[PDB]
């Protein structure tokens, strides 16, 4: 399997993702990846259990659910890969993520609504079933709650940090996977979501399908700081309360370590990933 | 300590905060009388589940973003 960027995928995979996407919310399988995400978001706690974010185990859990989720595309077209977005690079509305042969474009200004793309609630093929509020239709306001995406300088600022992450290994820790998760700092992950804004900015954000090639970079950034860094490594290493520490499994699977995850290599690979 | 209660009505809904599949949390926001699940981070800011990679300085915070978020639309209980 091949992750590739979003910007050069040809239209045939672009049809077969997205019909690949549809099938899953057709069957009921989509909306329980929704479900689990909201669980962790609302329990993942800075001073209690933490597992799915404003934590180390952020990366690995992470890098797993989406695994997951390529898995049951695959089961549908087995051809299928989980494309990345470069937010960095493609950091404008304009860019063709956002046409309506892909996700379809931003929310109308009334009530946020996308109006084109396959996802878009006209079309009867995307029902908001887990959610917070009354509306049941995709939203996005793409730019409207904060004016820009990170640049590749702020990205570079943030891979250039050498320590995986640091004590009390939550969201006001230093290290890399805070800065990368975004409650510190320049802040690269959170503010994506809140960027796309619609349910991207929500707890249940794997709502949007953008949610899957944001989280896809975010995945590839950690596999490059990797690069940079062959000398560090995932930490905590052992005895630490509420938090996964390097061999200790992590829920809702149980079955799987961190450690079982730190090499992308097993599993898929990048069109383009620079080397040491 | 908590903060402090609250009780206003902004934009034309009420919101009301009070100390007290999801976490904790001891202090506890409402908007029109339904319960707005919100976070504290280790910093002293806010989260809720309607802004949940923002963090605003306060819970009254919260749940204006949280007004602000819905445009109207009526809370589901979590
Ligand atoms: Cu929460
Ligand atoms: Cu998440
Ligand atoms: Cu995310
Ligand atoms: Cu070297």
């Amino acid at each position: 399997t091949v992750r590739k960027n979003q910007a050069t995928l040809t239209a045939d995979e672009k049809r077969r993702f997205v019909a690949a996407v549809l099938e899953l919310k057709r069957s009921g399988r989509y909306d329980e990846f929704v479900r689990t995400h909201n669980e962790f978001i609302m329990s993942d706690t800075d001073s209690g259990e933490r597992t799915g974010h404003r934590s180390p185990s952020f990366l690995p859990w992470h890098r797993r659910f989406l695994l997951d989720f390529e898995q049951a595309l695959q089961s549908v077209d087995s051809s299928v890969t989980l494309p990345y977005w470069d937010w960095s690079a493609d950091r404008t509305v304009r860019a063709s993520l956002w046409a309506p042969d892909f996700l379809g474009g931003t929310g109308r200004s009334t009530d946020g609504r996308v109006m084109d793309g396959p996802f878009a609630a006209s079309t009867g093929n995307w029902p908001i079933n887990v959610r917070v509020d009354s509306r049941t239709y995709l939203r996005r306001s793409l730019g409207g709650s904060v004016a820009e995406l990170p640049t590749r300088a702020e990205v570079e600022s943030v891979l250039a940090i050498s320590a995986y992450d640091l004590p009390p290994y939550n969201s006001a820790s230093e290290g890399f996977r805070n800065h990368l998760e975004g409650w510190r700092g320049v802040n690269l992950h959170n503010r994506v979501h809140v960027w796309v804004g619609g349910q991207m900015a929500t707890g249940v954000s794997p709502n949007d399908p953008v949610f899957w090639l944001h989280h896809a970079y975010v995945d590839k950034l950690w596999a490059e700081w990797q690069r940079r860094h062959p000398d560090s490594a995932y930490v905590p290493t052992g005895g630490t309360p509420d938090v996964v520490d390097l061999n200790e499994t992590m829920k809702p699977w149980n079955t799987v370590r961190p450690a079982d995850l730190l090499d992308h290599t097993a599993y898929y690979t990048f069109d383009a990933l620079e080397h040491h | 300590a908590a903060p402090e209660s609250f009780d206003e009505v902004y934009k034309g809904r009420r919101i009301q905060g009070r100390p007290a599949h999801e976490h904790g949390g001891g202090y506890e926001v409402f908007v029109d009388g339904v319960q707005l699940h919100v976070m504290r981070n280790a910093d002293g800011s806010w989260i809720s589940v309607v802004s949940h990679y923002d963090p605003v300085p306060t819970p009254r915070a919260a749940a204006r973003a949280a007004v602000d978020e819905l445009q109207g639309a009526p809370l589901l209980p979590f």
